[PDB]
C-alpha cells in the first residue's frame, strides 16, 4: 500500500480510519458472546487492554 | 496478481475501510462458484492461502496439494481431468472422476489414496513392504526387469 | 639540471633535505644557477666548521657571515653593465648563449638563441605602461621525435595537441572565425531535482523529441553567425557532430582550459560558459568571435596536431622540438626553459654581469682586503667567506 | 516462472559459480545427489527459477560451464557438488588459424544456451560470472555479451564483473 | 641505528660508465648485423604469449627483446623512431650508430674531452647532408616504370622477392588510389584508408587489391538479396530500435487501455523511422548499431538489404569509397548523403565463412588488399613487407629524389669528407676523418654477407672512387663484384638516407655525453 | 653470445643448432603421422584428461590432440589447419612431404652446400611440377557414377567398406539434391544430426528436416498427415514496456480488470493465427504446424492446442532459412500482413522419443532444396568418427563438382612428376640440379609409404612401378592387395586437382621458409 | 652408472605426464588383460545361483544387488577398454533392459 493525500482534514480522517478498523474487529469479536479468545497471530497491547 | 509491479493507491478513508472487505467477498464468490459445479476435491500444484482454505473448509471441499510438476500430470492421466492454468470453475469435460479419495496410515506413514474399482484404469501402482531399504531397492529392480520383459 | 637531479633523488638526512629545498627554491625564484648555490652553501658550511673546531663561538661566525654577505651584495652593484649601453639584440643573444652553454643544445647556440629571443619578444605584454611584462610559459612547447634538432621550428601563432572531431570535417580553413565554449554539446538531461511522470501516454513522444531538439537549436544559434571553428572543453556527441559536418566547419573537443584561455586572448574571442544574456533569452553575437588567418591540421611523425596561424588581436608563439627520441626531447625542453627564464630576467632588469669566475675573484680580493678594517674575531669569518667564494 | 539461466566463464569464475551453486543448494532442500529433504514449503515455492526437474524427481541446475582448458571443468566435476550438473553442459592448444579463433566455441555455447532456454517457460535473464581484467574475460571472451545481446535483444543481461601570471584586464 | 643519506641507491662513475655504454651499443649492433642485404637470413622469435614471429625486419627483431642496460634501451628507441619516420632503413641506422660510437673510444682513451668529439660530429653531419644533396638525381613521378623499379629495388631484400612484379603493382595501385587532395590545398596520403586482410589458404598469386572494400558480415535475414548490380547505399550511425531515454522518466497507468497503447506506440515509432528511410529509395542500409526484427520486416517489405554492427573505421572506409556520408538522424536525410559510386555488391563464401564485397567503384579513395597464402606467419611477413613498400612509395611521391644504393653514396660521402679534412688544422681533424672512414661499414657488411674478400674488394672500390666520375660505383650483392649502379638499377629515396645519417649521428652525440649512473631510487 | 650478455635468462640456438632442431622436429612428426596414410592404416586412440575416448585416423585431429609443445610442430599444425579448412583433405600428405623435403635438403646441406641453392632448385621444380599437373588431369562430365567413385575413394580411407558403401550414396544424393546448375554449392543447407541407438548401418538421408525438440503441450497431436507449415520469429510471451511502468489500482475489482487487460497484445496475435488457420483448414482434414524462433507462454500453448495446432518454440536461426528452402514458404517477423501465400506445405509431420530427448520429423516435401543426414550408432566416439568422415566426403564431392577435372591416384601422379623432373634437371645451370633431385626424391614418398603400410618391400615395389610407366606411357599406381602395378583410372581411384595444387604450393613454401632460418631465440618476457 | 638419455623426435617432444603405448606387446595384450579382469569381476553374479554383491560409492551410499548394470555404474573404471565394454553394456540395457 501507499497513501497520497492533499489536505490536513483528509490526513486526520486517514489517521482515524485505522483505529476505526481495529475497533470494528474487536467489537465484532465481543458481540458474539465469546469469553475466551485464542489466536495463532500476535495480539497487540491495545487489544489486550480492550 | 499482476505480472508487472502493482500498488494499491488510496486517497480517501472509505477505500481504506472497504479494500479488505471487498477482497474477502471476491475470494468467497470465486470459491462458491467453484463449489457450485459439484466438485468435492480440489488438487493444486502451488501455494494455498489461509482465506481460501477457510472458505474451502466452510463449503466442505477436500483440498490436496501435490507438487512435482509430473505427479500432477500423472494424476490428470489417472482421473481423466485437464489442468487449468487459471482459477475458474471447471466445465464438465475438464472435470475428473474418481471413486474413492481418502487418507490412510501404513507403517508410520501418512498417505493419500485415489482408488478405482476398474480393472483397466490408466495407470497402476505397486506398494512394496520390506524390512530394509536395500531389499526394497532390489525388489524394485526386479520389478523393473519384469516390466521391461 | 641540479634541481631535477636533487628532486629525483630520495634522501634521508634533514641536513641534505635543506639543500634539496634550497635548490628547489632557487629554481622557483630565478630559474638559473641551481647548481652553483648548493656548492657555495656546502663550501660555506665546510669552512665555518673548521673555525668552530677552533675555539670560536658560532655566533661570531654567523655575524661575520651576515656582514660579509651584505658587503658583497653592495659591492656587486659596481661590476654592473647596463644593457642599454650595449646593443640590445647582441646583448640578449649573448646572455641566451651563455645560459644554453653546457647543455645538449650548446653547439646550436645561435639558432636556438635567435628562436628564444624571437619568442620572448613576440610574447611581450602591454601593461599599465609603468613596466612592460614578459610572461614566459605562455609559449607552448611540444615534443615529437623524428628529424634532427636543427629542424625544430617556431610557430607564429599557436599549436594544439588535438585532432579534428570527425573524419568527415574539413581539415583546413583559410579565413577562420573562432568560437570558444566552456560547456558540453551533448543531448540535454534534466537535473536531479526534476523528474518526469506520465499519466497520458500520448505525451511521451514530444518530450523525447524536445530532449534532442534543444541542443540542435543551440548549435543552429551558434552556427548562424558564420563561425568556422568551434573549440570546446567538454565533449561533443555523435548526433551533434553531424551538424558541423554538413555545415562545413571544424570541431575540436577536450581542449585544455589553459590552452583555450591563451587561444581566446590571442585571437580576440571571448570565453563563454553559457549563452544566456542580461535578459531571459539566449543569444550568440558576432561581436564575440575570434579571427585567425589560417587553421590547419598537420601531420608530424605519424601523429597529428593543429596549427592556428597569424592571430590578429595579438601575437603568440609556439615551439616544436624535434629530436632522436623522448629522452633527448625532454632534455631539450628542460634546457630551453632556462634560456627563456634568463632572457625574461634580462629584459625585466636591464643589468648584466660577467661570467667565468671574475665576480668571485673580485669579491674574494675585496673582502680579503676589507676584513682588516674590522680588527676582531669577525675578521676570521669574513676571510673564510672570501676564501669559500 | 521468471526463469534465469547462468553462465560461468574462466577458472576463478567457474570456482565462484560453483561456490554460489553449492550455497544456494544447501539453502534449499537440494542435496548433492539431486533429491529433496527440506521440511519447509517455502524452500520449494520458487525451485523452478533455478532448477529443471527430470522424470523421476531429480533436479538439475540451470547453469552453463565454459573454459578453454581440459582441467578446470574436470576439477569442478571432481570437487563436491560437481556431479549434479548435466554432463552435456560443458564446453571445452589456444590459437589455431581459421582467421578467427573461438568461433566454434562461441557457437557451441550459443547452441547449449538455446537448448537450455528451450526447456524453460518464461525465462527473463542471464547471470554471467567471469573474470573482467583477464585475457579470457576480454579477448577470448570475444564480446560474448555482445553475442548474447544479438541472440536475444529483448532480455536483461546482468553481469557480475570481478573488480597564470597573465591575469590583467580580461 | 643505521645512519644513511641515500637509501640503497647504486652510483657508478668514471671511465667504466663510458666503456659500458659503448660495449652495450656494440652488442646491440652485433645482434642484428646478419640481416642486411639480399643475402639476409630469417630469425624466428618466441613471444611471451606463445606465438612465433619468423621475420627479417630490424625493428621487428629489436622490439621483441627485453634489456636492462639503458644504452640498449636508447638504441631500441631510435630504431622505432626511424621506423615511424620513414619506414625503411631500421637496420642500417643501428649498424651505423654502432660504428660511429665504436670509433670514439680510441679518442676517449687518449685523454680527449668528449665535447671536442661532439663538436667534430656535429661539424661532419652538415657536410654529409650537403654531399648527399649534391649527388641527388631527379625522378618523374609520371614514369610508372621508374616507380616500379624503385619499389622493386626496395623489396628485392625481403621474402616477397619471388613475387616482386605482383607486389610492386599492388603497392603502386594502392598508393595512387589513396592519394587525395581536398578543401584548401592539404595534400595527404594517409594509409589508414588502405586496409589489409589476410585469409589463410589458396595461393599467394591470388593476392590482389580491390576497387572497393570487403567486410566479414552477412545479411540479417535470409530473404534479402545477396547480389545487387547498381546499388544505392545509405550509412547510419544510429540504432533502428526503441531505446530508453536518460531523463529518469516513469509511467503511471491506472486504466485498461494504457498498457496496450504504450506497447503499440513503439511499433508506430519503428514504422515511422523505416518509412523515413524508405522515402529515399535506397538498396543497401549499413549501420554500426543494432537493427530490430520489425525494422527488418519493414525494410524487406520495401526490398532493402541491411547490415548490422560494422566497425567505425570500416564505415568510414565504405563512405570514402562509395561517396556517401554517415547520418545519425534519418529525419535529416537528403539526396546528397546517398552514395551511388558503387558498381557491384556481392556476398560470397570463403571456406565456411561469409564475406561482403563492394567493388567496381567509379573513383574510390579507399582500398582493401586481399592476401591469400600458406598460413598466418607467412601472411604476417607479407603484410610487413607490403607496408615497407607502400611507405617507400609514399616517401618517393612526397620527395622526388634518388641516390645510388649498394654503398656508392656511403663511399662518395666518405671520399668527400676525406678530401675536405685536409684543409683543417687542430685536434678535431682526427674525429672528422674518423666518422668519414666509419661510414664504410655498410659496404663492408654487404661484402661479408655476400661471402667475398672484404680486404681486397673494399680497397678496390676506394681506389675506383678516388677517380673523378665514379660516384655511382658500388658492390653487387648477389655475386661479389664491383658494378656501376646505373646499369644495375638500384636507387633509393634521399629522405631515407638523410634520416638514417641524422639519427645515427645524434644518437652517438647523445650517448657520448653521459658520465655517471644512479640506480634504484623508487620514483 | 651477444644476446646472453644483455639478457642472461634468454635461450638461443645458432646457425647449425637451429637447422638441427627444425629437421629433428619435422622427422619426429612424420615418424608418427606416416602410419595413417592409405586405407590400410591403423587407428589411434586418444584419451584426454577428463577421461574421454576418441578413436581417429584423420591427420588434423591427431595433430591437434597429440601432446606436443614444439614451435616447428606449431607451424606445421597451423599449415595443416589451413589445408583442412580450405580443401577438406590431404592433411597427412602435407606433413609427410614437408618432412621428406627437409630430410633430403639436409642430406645435401651436410656436405657443405648453402640452403639458397636448394631453395632455387625447389622453386624451379615446383614450377615444372605445376606445369605437368596442369596437363595430367582428366576432364569429365561429372555424372553420378564418377561422383560415386570419388566419394567412395574419399570415404574408404576412414571407415570399413560396409559402412563406406552406406555413406557414399547418402553423401552423393544429398549433394545432388541441394544443387542447382548455377550459384555454387552452399553448405549449411545439409543438417548433420546424431541419434544414439540402432547401429551405424542405419545411417540414412531424409528428404526433409529433423529438429531436436518437440511439442511441449501434452494434448497436441503426435502425427499430422497433411500439414500447412508456418515459420515465424515473433514473440508470444509476456512483454514488458521498455520505459518503467507500474499499475496503480484502488480495489480488487480494478486489480482484476488490469490483470485481464494486460494480455490483449499477445492474445491479438494468437487470434490472428487462429483466424488464418480456420480460414485455410476449414474442415478437420489437414493439419497446422507452427515453428517459432522465440518463446511461447503456457496460456498461448493452451489456446493453440484447443484448436488442434502443433507448435514448436525456440528453434535455431539457420532453421529459419532451411525450412523456407525445404517447404517453400516465407519467414516473417510480424503478423500484420498474414496471408496463405506465406504458408508452406509438408506431407508428413511426426515425433519420436528417446528417453529424455524428443525429435520432430518433417517429411515428404514436394521439391526440397534442403535435406538432412541422420547419423546413428551405439557410441559417442562412433558418432564423432562418422561425422568427421561425412565432412570429408561432402567436401570431396563438392570440390569435384566445383572443378571440372579429376586426377588419377595411388601415387601415379607422384611417379610421373618424379620422372618428368629427372629429365628436366639437366637443363638447369649451376648447382640447382641438386635441389631438383631432392624435390623429386621428396615427391616419391607417397608410393613408398603406401607400399610399406600394405606390407611389401619399398625398394622393389617402387622399382617395379618405375619399370612400368617408362616402357608404356600409362599412368601407373600401386595395387594394395597384390603389390603389382595397376592403372588407377580403369580401377576407379580418383583424387582432387585442387587438393594436389594447394598441397604442392603449401609444402614448397613452408620448406623454403624453414630452410632459411638462421637462429632461434627466446629473449622476451617469460 | 650411466643413463639412457631419450630417443630423438617424438619421445623428446612429448609433454610431461603423457603416455604413449604402441605395438601388440604394449597395447593389445594389455587391453585384453584389462577386459578379462573386468569380466572376471562380475562373472560370479550370473544365473539363479548368483551371489549378491555389496558396493559403496564415493558418497558412502550402500548398494546390494546382483544386477550387472548397477554394479558397473557404481564402480569407477580408469581403463579405456573396460570403459568401452561398459558403454556397450549400458547401450544393451537401454535397448532391451536384460542381458
Ligand atoms: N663560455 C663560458 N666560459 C666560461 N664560463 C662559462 C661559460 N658559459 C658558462 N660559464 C659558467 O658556467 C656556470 C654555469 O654552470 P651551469 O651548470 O651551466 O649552470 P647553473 O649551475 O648555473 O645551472 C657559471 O659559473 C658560468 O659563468
Ligand atoms: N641487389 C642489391 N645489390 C646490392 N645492394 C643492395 C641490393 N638490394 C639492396 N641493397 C642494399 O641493402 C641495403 C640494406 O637494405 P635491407 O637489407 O633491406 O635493410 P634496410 O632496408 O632496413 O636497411 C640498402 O642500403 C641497399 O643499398
Ligand atoms: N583403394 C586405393 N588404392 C590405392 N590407393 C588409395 C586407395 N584409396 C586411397 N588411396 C590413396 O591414399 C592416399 C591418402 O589418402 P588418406 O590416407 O585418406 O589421407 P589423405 O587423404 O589425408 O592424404 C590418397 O592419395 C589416395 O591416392
Ligand atoms: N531356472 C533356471 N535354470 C537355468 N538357467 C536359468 C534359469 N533361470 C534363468 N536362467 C539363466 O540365467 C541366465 C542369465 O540371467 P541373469 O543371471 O539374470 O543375467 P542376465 O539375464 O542379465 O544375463 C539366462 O541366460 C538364463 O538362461
Ligand atoms: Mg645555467
Ligand atoms: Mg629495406
Ligand atoms: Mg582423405
Ligand atoms: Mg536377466
Amino acid at each position: 500500500a501507499e497513501i497520497r493525500v492533499h489536505t490536513v482534514e483528509d490526513y486526520q480522517a486517514i489517521v482515524d480510519a485505522e483505529w476505526n478498523i481495529l475497533y470494528d474487529k474487536l467489537e465484532k469479536i465481543h458481540h458474539s458472546g465469546a469469553k475466551v479468545v485464542l489466536s495463532k497471530l500476535p495480539i497487540g497491547d491495545v487489544a489486550t487492554q480492550y | 496478481i499482476t505480472e508487472t509491479k502493482g500498488t494499491v493507491l488510496i486517497k480517501t478513508a472509505e477505500e481504506l475501510m472497504n479494500f479488505s472487505k471487498g477482497e474477502e467477498n471476491l475470494m468467497d464468490a470465486q470459491v462458491k462458484a467453484i463449489a457450485d459445479t459439484g466438485a468435492n476435491v480440489v488438487v493444486t500444484g502451488g501455494k494455498v492461502a489461509d482465506m481460501a482454505l477457510h472458505y474451502a473448509n466452510k463449503y466442505n471441499i477436500m483440498l490436496v496439494r501435490l507438487n512435482s510438476k509430473w505427479d500432477l500430470r500423472r494424476l490428470c492421466k489417472t482421473v481423466g481431468a485437464t489442468a487449468l492454468p487459471r482459477l475458474t470453475p471447471p466445465v464438465l469435460e475438464e472435470m475428473g472422476h474418481c471413486d474413492s479419495v481418502y487418507l490412510s496410515e501404513v507403517g508410520d506413514t501418512q498417505v493419500v489414496v485415489f482408488k478405482h474399482e476398474k480393472e483397466d484404469g490408466a495407470i497402476s501402482t505397486i506398494v512394496l513392504r520390506g524390512s530394509t531399504d536395500n531389499l526394497m531397492d532390489d525388489i524394485e529392480r526386479a520389478v523393473d526387469d519384469g516390466v521391461n520383459t | 639540471d641540479g634541481a631535477t637531479i636533487l628532486k629525483l633523488l630520495e634522501v634521508e638526512h634533514p641536513a641534505a633535505k635543506v639543500l634539496c629545498e634550497l635548490a628547489d627554491l632557487q629554481d622557483k625564484e630565478v630559474g638559473d644557477g641551481t647548481t652553483s648555490v648548493v656548492i657555495i652553501a656546502a663550501e660555506l658550511l665546510k669552512n665555518a666548521d673548521e673555525l668552530v673546531k677552533q675555539k670560536i663561538h658560532p655566533t661570531s661566525v654567523i655575524s661575520g657571515y651576515r656582514l660579509a654577505c651584505k658587503e658583497a651584495v653592495r659591492y656587486i652593484n659596481e661590476n654592473l653593465i647596463v644593457n642599454t649601453d650595449e646593443l640590445g639584440r647582441d646583448c640578449l643573444i649573448n646572455a641566451a648563449k651563455t645560459s644554453m652553454s653546457s647543455k645538449i643544445i650548446g653547439i646550436n647556440g645561435d639558432f636556438f638563441a635567435n628562436m628564444v629571443v624571437d619568442a620572448v619578444l613576440a610574447i611581450k605584454y602591454t601593461d599599465i605602461r609603468g613596466q612592460p611584462r614578459y610572461p614566459v610559459n605562455s609559449v607552448n612547447i611540444l615534443k615529437a621525435h623524428g628529424r634532427s634538432q636543427m629542424e625544430s621550428m617556431l610557430i607564429s601563432g599557436y599549436a594544439l595537441n588535438c585532432v579534428v572531431g570527425s573524419q568527415g570535417m574539413p581539415k583546413r580553413i583559410v579565413n577562420a572565425k573562432i568560437a570558444c565554449l566552456d560547456f558540453s554539446l551533448q543531448k540535454t538531461k534534466m537535473k536531479l531535482g526534476v523528474q518526469v511522470v506520465i499519466t497520458d501516454p500520448e505525451k511521451l513522444d514530444q518530450i523525447r523529441q524536445r530532449e534532442s531538439d534543444i541542443t540542435k537549436e543551440r548549435i543552429q544559434k551558434i552556427l548562424a553567425t558564420g563561425a568556422n571553428v568551434i573549440l570546446t572543453t567538454g565533449g561533443i556527441d555523435d548526433m551533434c557532430l553531424k551538424y558541423f559536418v554538413e555545415a562545413g566547419a571544424m570541431a575540436v573537443r577536450r581542449v585544455l582550459k589553459r590552452d583555450l584561455k591563451r587561444i581566446a586572448k590571442a585571437s580576440g574571442a571571448t570565453i563563454l560558459s553559457t549563452l544566456a544574456n542580461l535578459e531571459g533569452e539566449e543569444t550568440f553575437e558576432a561581436a564575440m568571435l575570434g579571427q585567425a588567418e589560417e587553421v590547419v591540421q598537420e601531420r608530424i611523425c605519424d601523429d597529428e596536431l593543429i596549427l592556428i596561424k597569424n592571430t590578429k588581436a595579438r601575437t603568440s608563439a609556439s615551439i616544436i622540438l624535434r629530436g632522436a627520441n623522448d629522452f633527448m626531447c625532454d632534455e631539450m625542453e628542460r634546457s630551453l626553459h632556462d634560456a627563456l627564464c634568463v632572457v625574461k630576467r634580462v629584459l625585466e632588469s636591464k643589468s648584466v654581469v660577467p661570467g667565468g669566475g671574475a665576480v668571485e675573484a673580485a669579491l674574494s680580493i675585496y673582502l680579503e682586503n676589507y676584513a682588516t678594517s674590522m680588527g676582531s674575531r669577525e675578521q676570521l669569518a669574513i676571510a673564510e667567506f672570501a676564501r669559500s667564494l | 516462472m521468471r526463469e534465469i539461466v547462468h553462465i560461468q566463464a574462466g577458472q576463478c569464475g567457474n570456482q565462484i559459480g560453483a561456490k554460489f551453486w553449492e550455497v544456494i543448494s544447501d539453502e534449499h532442500g537440494i542435496d548433492p545427489t539431486g533429491t529433496y529433504h527440506g521440511d519447509s514449503d517455502l524452500q520449494l515455492d520458487r525451485i523452478s527459477v533455478y532448477y529443471n526437474e527430470a522424470t523421476g524427481g531429480k533436479y538439475v541446475p540451470r547453469a552453463i560451464l565454459v573454459d578453454l582448458e581440459p582441467g578446470t571443468m574436470d576439477s569442478v566435476r571432481s570437487g563436491p557438488f560437481g556431479q549434479i550438473f548435466r554432463p552435456d553442459n560443458f564446453v571445452f592448444n589456444w590459437a589455431k588459424g581459421h582467421y578467427t579463433e573461438g568461433a566454434e566455441l562461441v557457437d557451441s555455447v550459443l547452441d547449449v544456451v538455446r537448448k537450455e532456454a528451450e526447456s524453460c517457460d518464461c525465462l527473463q535473464g542471464f547471470q554471467l560470472t567471469h573474470s573482467l581484467g583477464g585475457g579470457t574475460g576480454s579477448g577470448m571472451g570475444t564480446l560474448l555479451i555482445s553475442k548474447i545481446r544479438e541472440e536475444y535483444p529483448d532480455r536483461i543481461m546482468n553481469t557480475f564483473s570481478v573488480v597564470e601570471e597573465a591575469e590583467e584586464e580580461a | 641505528p643505521v645512519l644513511v643519506l641515500s637509501q640503497n641507491t647504486k652510483r657508478e662513475s668514471g671511465r667504466k660508465v663510458q666503456s659500458g655504454n659503448i660495449n652495450a651499443a656494440k652488442t646491440i649492433a652485433d645482434i642484428i648485423r646478419t640481416c642486411l642485404g639480399p643475402k639476409s637470413m630469417m630469425k624466428m622469435l618466441l613471444d611471451p604469449m606463445g606465438g612465433i614471429v619468423m621475420t627479417n625486419d630490424g625493428n621487428a627483431i629489436l622490439r621483441e627483446i627485453q634489456v636492462q642496460h639503458p644504452a640498449a634501451k636508447s638504441m631500441i628507441e631510435i630504431s622505432r623512431t626511424q621506423d615511424e619516420e620513414v619506414g625503411d632503413g631500421t637496420t642500417s641506422v643501428i649498424i651505423l650508430a654502432g660504428e660511429m660510437l665504436s670509433v670514439a673510444e680510441h679518442f676517449l682513451e687518449q685523454q680527449m674531452h668528449p665535447t671536442v668529439v661532439i663538436s667534430a660530429y656535429r661539424k661532419a653531419l652538415d657536410d654529409m647532408i650537403s654531399t648527399l644533396k649534391k649527388i641527388s638525381i631527379p625522378v618523374d613521378i609520371s614514369d610508372s616504370d621508374m616507380m616500379l623499379n624503385i619499389i622493386n629495388s626496395s623489396i628485392t631484400t625481403k621474402a616477397i622477392s619471388r613475387w616482386s612484379s605482383l607486389a610492386c603493382n599492388i603497392a603502386l595501385d594502392a598508393v595512387k588510389m589513396v592519394q587525395f587532395e581536398e578543401n584548401g590545398r592539404k595534400e595527404i596520403d594517409i594509409k589508414k584508408y588502405a586496409r589489409v586482410e589476410k585469409i589463410p589458404g589458396g595461393i599467394i598469386e591470388d593476392s590482389c587489391v580491390l576497387r572497393g572494400v570487403m567486410i566479414n558480415k552477412d545479411v540479417t535475414h535470409p530473404r534479402m538479396r545477396r547480389y545487387i548490380k547498381n546499388p544505392r547505399i545509405v550509412l547510419l550511425d544510429s540504432s533502428l530500435e526503441y531505446k530508453k531515454g536518460e531523463s529518469q522518466t516513469d509511467i503511471e497507468i491506472t486504466r485498461e487501455e494504457d498498457f496496450t497503447r504504450i506497447l503499440q506506440m513503439e511499433e508506430e515509432y519503428i514504422q515511422q523511422l523505416c518509412e523515413d528511410i524508405i522515402q529515399l529509395k535506397p538498396d543497401v542500409v549499413i549501420t554500426e548499431k543494432g537493427i530490430s526484427d520489425l525494422a527488418q520486416h519493414y525494410l524487406m517489405r520495401a526490398n532493402i538489404t541491411a547490415i548490422r554492427r560494422v566497425r567505425k573505421t570500416d564505415n568510414n572506409r565504405i563512405a570514402r569509397a562509395c561517396g556517401a556520408r554517415i547520418v545519425s538522424r534519418p529525419e535529416e536525410l537528403r539526396e546528397d548523403d546517398v552514395g551511388t559510386g558503387a558498381g557491384l555488391l556481392e556476398i560470397k563464401k570463403i571456406g565456411d565463412e561469409y564475406f561482403t564485397f563492394i567493388t567496381d567503384c567509379k573513383d574510390p579513395k579507399a582500398c582493401t588488399i586481399l592476401l591469400r597464402g600458406a598460413s598466418k606467419e607467412i601472411l604476417s611477413e607479407v603484410e610487413r613487407n607490403l607496408q615497407d613498400a607502400m611507405q617507400v612509395c609514399r616517401n618517393v611521391l612526397l620527395d622526388p629524389q634518388l641516390v645510388p644504393g649498394g654503398g656508392a653514396s656511403e663511399m662518395a660521402v666518405a671520399h668527400a669528407l676525406t678530401e675536405k679534412s685536409k684543409a683543417m688544422t687542430g685536434v678535431e681533424q682526427w674525429p672528422y676523418r674518423a666518422v668519414a672512414q666509419a661510414l664504410e661499414v655498410i659496404p663492408r657488411t654487404l661484402i661479408q654477407n655476400c661471402g667475398a674478400s672484404t680486404i681486397r674488394l673494399l680497397t678496390s672500390l676506394r681506389a675506383k672512387h678516388t677517380q673523378e666520375n665514379c660516384e655511382t660505383w658500388g658492390v653487387n650483392g648477389e655475386t661479389g663484384t664491383l658494378v656501376d649502379m646505373k646499369e644495375l638499377g638500384i636507387w633509393e629515396p634521399l629522405a631515407v638516407k638523410l634520416q638514417t645519417y641524422k639519427t645515427a649521428v645524434e644518437t652517438a652525440v647523445l650517448l657520448l655525453r653521459i658520465d655517471d649512473i644512479v640506480s634504484g631510487h623508487k620514483k | 653470445a651477444a644476446v646472453k650478455t644483455l639478457n642472461p635468462k634468454a635461450e638461443v640456438a645458432r646457425a647449425q643448432a637451429a637447422l638441427a632442431v627444425n629437421i629433428s622436429a619435422a622427422r619426429g612428426l612424420q615418424d608418427v603421422l606416416r602410419t595413417n596414410l592409405g586405407p590400410k592404416g591403423t587407428m589411434k586412440m586418444l584419451v584426454s584428461g577428463a577421461g574421454d575416448i576418441k578413436l581417429t585416423k584423420d591427420g588434423n585431429v591427431l595433430l591437434h590432440e597429440m601432446q606436443i609443445q614444439h614451435p616447428t610442430a606449431s607451424l606445421i599444425a597451423k599449415v595443416a589447419t589451413a589445408q583442412d579448412d580450405i580443401t577438406g583433405d590431404g592433411t597427412t600428405s602435407n606433413v609427410l612431404i614437408i618432412g621428406e623435403l627437409l630430410k633430403q635438403a639436409d642430406l645435401y646441406i651436410s656436405e657443405g652446400l648453402h640452403p639458397r641453392i636448394i631453395t632455387e632448385g625447389f622453386e624451379a621444380a615446383k614450377e615444372k611440377a605445376l606445369q605437368f599437373l596442369e596437363e595430367v588431369k582428366v576432364s569429365r562430365e561429372m555424372d553420378r557414377e564418377t561422383l560415386i567413385d570419388v566419394a567412395r575413394t574419399s570415404l574408404r580411407t576412414k571407415v570399413h567398406a560396409e559402412l563406406a558403401d552406406v555413406l557414399t550414396e547418402a553423401v552423393v544424393d544429398s549433394i545432388l539434391a541441394i544443387k542447382k546448375q548455377d550459384e555454387p554449392i552452399d553448405l549449411f543447407m545439409i543438417e548433420i544430426m546424431e541419434m544414439k541407438h540402432k547401429s551405424e548401418t542405419d545411417t540414412s538421408l531424409i528428404r526433409g528436416l529433423v529438429l531436436d525438440h518437440g511439442a511441449r503441450h501434452p494434448d497436441m497431436k503426435k502425427r499430422v498427415e497433411d500439414a500447412y507449415i508456418l515459420t515465424c520469429n515473433v514473440s508470444l510471451e509476456y512483454e514488458k514496456t521498455e520505459v518503467n511502468s507500474g499499475f496503480f489500482y484502488k480495489s480488487a475489482e480494478e486489480r482484476e480488470k488490469l490483470v485481464k487487460a494486460e494480455r490483449k497484445f499477445i492474445e491479438d496475435r494468437v487470434k490472428k493465427i487462429i483466424e488464418l488457420k480456420r480460414k485455410v483448414c476449414g474442415d478437420s482434414d489437414k493439419g497446422f504446424v507452427v515453428i517459432n524462433q522465440k518463446g511461447i507462454d503456457p496460456f498461448s500453448l493452451d489456446a493453440l492446442s484447443k484448436e488442434g495446432i502443433v507448435a514448436l518454440r525456440r528453434a535455431k536461426r539457420r532453421n529459419m532459412e532451411r525450412l523456407t528452402l525445404a517447404c517453400g514458404g516465407v519467414a516473417l517477423n510480424s503478423f500484420d500482413d498474414l496471408s496463405p501465400d506465406c504458408l508452406g506445405h509438408a506431407g508428413l509431420v511426426y515425433e519420436y522419443t528417446l528417453g529424455e530427448e524428443k525429435f520432430t520429423f518433417i517429411e515428404k516435401c514436394n521439391n526440397p532444396r534442403s535435406v538432412t543426414l541422420l547419423i546413428k550408432g551405439p557410441n559417442k566416439h562412433t558418432l564423432t568418427q562418422i561425422k568427421d568422415a561425412v565432412r570429408d566426403g561432402l567436401r570431396a564431392v563438392k570440390n569435384a563438382i566445383d572443378d571440372g577435372c579429376v586426377v588419377p591416384g595411388a601415387g601415379a601422379v607422384e611417379v610421373a612428376m618424379a620422372e618428368a623432373l629427372i629429365k628436366h634437371k639437366p637443363s638447369v645451370k649451376g648447382r640447382a640440379q641438386l635441389g631438383v633431385q631432392a624435390f623429386a626424391d621428396a615427391l616419391l614418398i607417397i608410393p613408398k609409404v603406401l607400399a610399406q603400410n600394405s606390407g611389401f618391400d619399398l625398394q622393389e615395389t617402387l622399382v617395379k612401378i618405375q619399370a612400368e610407366h617408362s616402357e608404356s606411357g600409362q599412368l601407373v599406381g600401386v595395387d594394395l592387395n597384390t603389390g603389382e602395378p595397376m592403372v588407377a583410372a580403369e580401377v576407379g581411384v580418383w583424387d582432387n586437382y585442387c587438393v594436389k595444387k594447394q598441397l604442392l604450393h603449401s609444402c614448397t613454401v613452408i620448406a623454403t621458409n624453414i630452410l632459411l632460418v638462421d637462429e632461434i631465440m627466446r629473449a622476451g618476457m617469460s | 652408472a650411466l643413463h639412457v638419455p631419450k630417443a630423438p623426435g617424438f619421445a623428446q617432444m612429448l609433454k610431461e605426464g603423457a603416455k604413449h603405448f604402441s605395438g601388440l606387446e604394449e597395447a593389445v595384450y594389455r587391453n585384453i588383460q584389462a577386459c578379462k579382469e573386468l569380466a572376471q569381476t562380475t562373472r560370479t553374479a550370473y544365473g539363479p545361483n548368483g551371489m549378491n554383491k555389496m558396493v559403496i560409492n564415493h558418497l558412502e551410499k550402500l548398494f546390494v544387488t546382483n544386477d550387472a548394470a548397477t554394479i558397473l555404474r557404481e564402480l569407477e573404471v580408469q581403463h579405456p577398454a573396460a570403459k568401452m565394454i561398459v558403454m556397450a553394456s549400458h547401450m544393451q540395457e537401454q535397448e532391451v533392459g536384460d542381458g
